[PDB]
DNA sequence: TCAATATCCACCTGCAGATACTACCAAAAGTGTATTTGGAAACTGCTCCATCAAAAGGCATGTTCAGCTGGATTCCAGCTGAACATGCCTTTTGATGGAGCAGTTTCCAAATACACTTTTGGTAGTATCTGCAGGTGGATATTGA
DNA sequence: TCAATATCCACCTGCAGATACTACCAAAAGTGTATTTGGAAACTGCTCCATCAAAAGGCATGTTCAGCTGGAATCCAGCTGAACATGCCTTTTGATGGAGCAGTTTCCAAATACACTTTTGGTAGTATCTGCAGGTGGATATTGA
């Protein structure tokens, strides 16, 4: 009945730091982190489509929201990653 | 390449209808026909231009190549601009004209960009991007000139940027075998119509 | 000329006086210019994103208002 | 048969993100590529923070991450602190700072 | 007297920075984010930006002159502008 | 037979309904929400306009301008709290000088 | 094509201050004022229904949002006014 | 000394500094003044959340305010410092 | 500089709580497939309102001075911290019932669709009329004495 | 306190830029009537966890003293504001473009529904292992000498 992001956080952790664990209090913080950024990005993407009279949210709205929210080099790398993901999703 | 020429080429290409993009690209010839065959021209325009821009990045494109592309674009879309006529009186090979025109403008103004392309009937198409003694040129507000060497006539496009017309006229008059210039009583959006009547007057005075 | 030396001493003195300031040190005129530049960079960066998204080459007032509203600053008299 | 996270090359879920976007009253329609982009972004940010936190844990000679380490990571970084400046981490403490 | 100028400038509402310098600066900043393209600007957008900037600066000066007096001074120092920004966030 | 008249209001109940429906706020919208919200908006509007007109009267004028709105807002303890992260165009500041 | 709240602001003004006009710059400020409060209240009402797993926005959500946003006595009077409006709307 | 050892020790830690029963008692007393006079129940994680938030608020305020003692050339914390910090923050 | 006392720092031991792992399962959630539909891209075109130059006069620039303030020094009394001995209040642990949460009915309220009437936004052409600028007359505070 | 000079208020007149008032219109939108549907309220039951008690001892409280610091008074030199003469940059105006915004078409990507795998969350049960506390044991600065 309850759902979370813990599985995927654990995978990513074993992918960057294979020797390192994580406590239960900390994964709550990480789950809260993921829920917050989702809400922010989707909220900005909702408005851009309303401002421009669009009824559909696409990857362009998410990209623009990423540019607006995230600071500096972090936005640059996030844009690169998302673009690659879409690129190799389409080519399958 | 520089981030300022990538945007220029992207903006230039996004203006071109899909019905005739391949013809323009072939005339430009910067990209090889194999690279063109590599591309898909059916997906939406943004992805197509992304691919072509990546191809240009693999090579090394300079502001001269983009200026050539812009010149070629205007050869097809002449009607976008209003064209005015100039006449020269009281009177060199093509290369001397090119060098003299370029050197005149470069002497008057420190920062400029000039380009030429030939055309039938001994025509030469010119693109000028104006600068100053302190600032870089503007690539998005140029000035285009059509000059026919075997004639004293020169046709000019109406820029949204004055303050350089007399210098342009002086450079035309000096680089060529003439010493004065005037403006004719003809102006319209259709270059070919001006052309026809002008050479009708030229041949039948 | 550097386009920020056009923000003059008297203008800064006037803003300070409207803020109630009696005396001003000579080192306040360069500090204020940096503050203003930072503010403008932050607002304009977001304004340009909103209008490039819409595929325009013209910054409107709504783009500026949206940017400010993001930054935590809400401006009424425009639309 | 095949998932969409795998096509995209991701660990995060692309179906769940789609579901949450549709059920959140964000817009009438939702495209195919939006969830992919968003999942990729979230994965990137998670990995960044976890890397920094594991480094902080190792410096303290520990094998397990706790909120202290995430706090140190976040406040020692000039960008994550700007993204998370209005945020307080439970059981995280403060940075040592005298004077 | 400083007292007459303060009283006069607090009854007023007009803008205090001149227009053309502000416009030049704002266009100089824009061109760095547009990758060489000279964007156009509505006339009602520059006024918005100017109103916002002047408000920001006036309120900052208020907050800082609150800190000059805390220290027993009458003269405004950069020392006092920096600290107000830190505390505001 | 209009909805604003049935409720005793000047503000538009139908328009508020349409704007709630089109704004992606929820999958459904009830019938009392637009009237309740329109009434709240009318109350706040009138509460501001009263003080602005009083400030105009104090300044010996018959027409309201943004200066008057600013004075109203900043001299009222609660409206300032509601509108404390807001700047009003052509409003200026409140006079304030202080001894050291 | 463009729409606004000026008509109703003018009515309310002639209802509280019959002798008093309003300039065009000021009515822009008032129109901006009305659009802002609408957005805030409706945004809070959207979340309360999401938090509690409801698909419908009612007068109760608006009432709670009013209590949360507005400070003190102002919320009290706003609640009174909205309740009266609904009461005499239903009784017709 | 003794103040420096204590400062170093306390910045190195994470635990809560106010005792729990007093905070609970105060929070309940405040709640009862709302609710129209009836006593609500509280989950435990709720009181811990509130306590964490409060201690964070106070520590950060003390940080922001000891910057104004040194501005004034002092070493001792006074109440005017806290008042002015709250004013400048916008609270 | 000396140094015992804290104090720091490291190192080793033991164990208890919390982590990680395996198996089951089942349900609910995601994937694949086919159909239909509607939003948005692509291309035209026209009118608005943005940009570019020019002419001049009003605000800014530069120099000097003198009066005011910032900053360092000295002195003294108030007030904070540290230490030590009490003891009172917090913490931990355990039986108990009240309230949250899930499941079932149903019924009242919202969405969908069509017709018809009302309202609001924009333009043309007015006509006031309110507020600002300049002009003049009467009256006081502060500059210096 | 004297007093002239700005300066302060007040009143007046003039005018012009902006607000109210009509017409009108016609496009968009809101209202009324039926019909169908499903979301949420009302009722019942269950079990989980939150309130409420009673012991133990560890942290808080109170008193006193020594020294550190805040605050007030001097004094000196740096530096900011005010005033005046001058000239350069901003403001205002008129002329063209070029880009935004509205219109039409069509096609591609999204919703919709149904059947089928799969993955994730929860529950026993296992065990294991990381780190915290304790204590030994080596070795450094420190404020009183």
């Amino acid at each position: 009945r309850k759902e979370s992001y813990s599985v995927y956080v654990y995978k990513v952790l074993k992918q960057v730091h294979p020797d390192t664990g994580i406590s239960s209090k900390a994964m709550g913080i990480m789950n809260s982190f993921v829920n917050d950024i989702f809400e922010r990005i989707a909220g900005e993407a909702s408005r851009l489509a309303h401002y421009n009279k669009r009824s559909t949210i696409t990857s362009r709205e998410i990209q623009t929201a990423v540019r607006l929210l995230l600071p500096g080099e972090l936005a640059k790398h996030a844009v690169s990653e998302g673009t690659k993901a879409v690129t190799k999703y389409t080519s399958s | 390449m520089d981030e300022t020429v990538a945007e220029f080429i992207k903006r230039t290409i996004l203006k071109i209808p899909m019905n005739e993009l391949t013809t323009i690209l072939k005339a430009w010839d910067f990209l090889s026909e194999n690279q063109l065959q590599t591309v898909n021209f059916r997906q939406r325009k943004e992805s197509v231009v992304q691919h072509l821009i990546h191809l240009c990045e693999e090579k090394r494109a300079s502001i001269s190549d983009a200026a050539l592309l812009d010149i070629i674009y205007m050869q097809f879309h002449q009607h976008q601009k209003v064209w005015d006529v100039f006449q020269m009186s009281k009177g060199f090979d093509m290369k001397q004209f090119k060098n003299s025109f370029k050197k005149i403008l470069q002497r008057a103004l420190k920062n400029v960009t000039v380009s030429f392309r030939e055309t039938e009937e001994n025509a030469v198409w010119i693109r000028i991007a104006w600068g100053t003694q302190y600032t870089k040129p503007n690539q998005y507000k140029p000035t285009y000139v059509v000059y026919y060497s075997q004639t004293p006539y020169a046709f000019t496009s109406s820029s949204m940027l004055r303050r350089n017309t007399p210098l342009l006229g002086q450079a035309l008059t000096i680089a060529s075998k003439h010493h004065q210039i005037v403006k004719m009583d003809l102006r319209s959006r259709y270059l070919d119509s001006l052309k026809a009547i002008v050479f009708k007057q030229y041949n039948q005075t | 000329r550097d386009n920020i030396q056009g923000i003059t001493k008297p203008a800064i003195r006037r803003l300070a006086r409207r803020g109630g300031v009696k005396r001003i040190s000579g080192l306040i005129y360069e500090e204020t210019r940096g503050v203003l530049k930072v503010f403008l960079e932050n607002v304009i960066r977001d304004a340009v994103t909103y209008t490039e998204h819409a595929k325009r080459k013209t910054v409107t007032a709504m783009d500026v208002v949206y940017a400010l509203k993001r930054q935590g600053r809400t401006l009424y008299g425009f639309g | 048969a095949k998932s969409r996270s795998s096509r995209a090359g991701l660990q995060f879920p692309v179906g769940r993100v789609h579901r949450l976007l549709r059920k959140g009253n964000y817009a009438e329609r939702v495209g195919a590529g939006a969830p992919v982009y968003l999942a990729a972004v979230l994965e990137y940010l998670t990995a960044e923070i976890l890397e920094l936190a594991g480094n902080a844990a190792r410096d303290n000679k520990k094998t397990r991450i706790i909120p202290r380490h995430l706090q140190l990571a976040i406040r020692n970084d000039e960008e994550l602190n700007k993204l998370l400046g209005r945020v307080t981490i439970a059981q995280g403490g403060v940075l040592p700072n005298i004077q | 007297g400083w007292l007459k100028e303060i009283r006069k400038l607090q009854k007023s509402t007009h803008l205090l920075i001149r227009k053309l310098p502000f416009s030049r600066l704002a266009r100089e900043i824009c061109v760095k984010f547009t990758r060489g393209v000279d964007f156009n600007w509505q006339a009602q957008a520059l006024l918005a930006l100017q109103e916002a900037a002047e408000a920001f600066l006036v309120h900052l000066f208020e907050d800082a002159y609150l800190l000059t007096l805390h220290a027993g001074r009458v003269t405004l120092f950069p020392k006092d502008v920096q600290l107000a920004r830190r505390i505001r966030g």
